[PDB]
């Protein structure tokens, strides 16, 4: 309760480090989904699909 | 079917017929606002995923 | 005028009835890829004014 224990967690290490997820982004083709924003910033474009 | 299947946002876009909402724990902005003491088994997440808000 | 009077934009909102067009010379983003080598009795302006494009 004291230490450690209390602060942090005891896992199996991931040797992948995190399996985040990557997005596609089909915007020529596919109707933005709801709230995205139609945009021409390649770091905004919106989501059609999230993959592992 | 064909009657009303209106999906709409704000003052965006009618998006008829079905679409993709999306629950992320990743959501840069809302990691510090909200989730700060939470985890990943307990979250809120924004399903707005506009930018400008 | 009760029948169509609808204004629509690209992807985003129907606003019907009446709106603001604005024909500016000081745009901050045009100035540079347009009117470079032009003046202000001469000049082509940005009448989108969407922040995202």
């Amino acid at each position: 309760q004291t230490g450690i224990r209390s602060w942090t967690l005891l896992c199996t290490p991931d040797v992948t480090c995190g399996s985040e997820q990557v997005y596609w982004s089909l915007p020529d083709m596919m109707q933005d989904p709801v709230t995205f924003r139609s945009t021409s910033q390649i770091s905004n474009f919106p989501v059609v699909g999230a993959e592992l | 079917t064909g009657g009303r299947n209106s999906i709409r946002y704000s003052e965006l876009a009618p998006l008829f017929d079905t679409t993709r909402v999306y629950l992320v724990d990743n959501k840069s902005t809302d990691v510090a606002s909200l989730n700060y003491q939470n985890d990943h088994s307990n979250f809120l997440t924004t399903v707005i995923q506009n930018n400008d808000y």
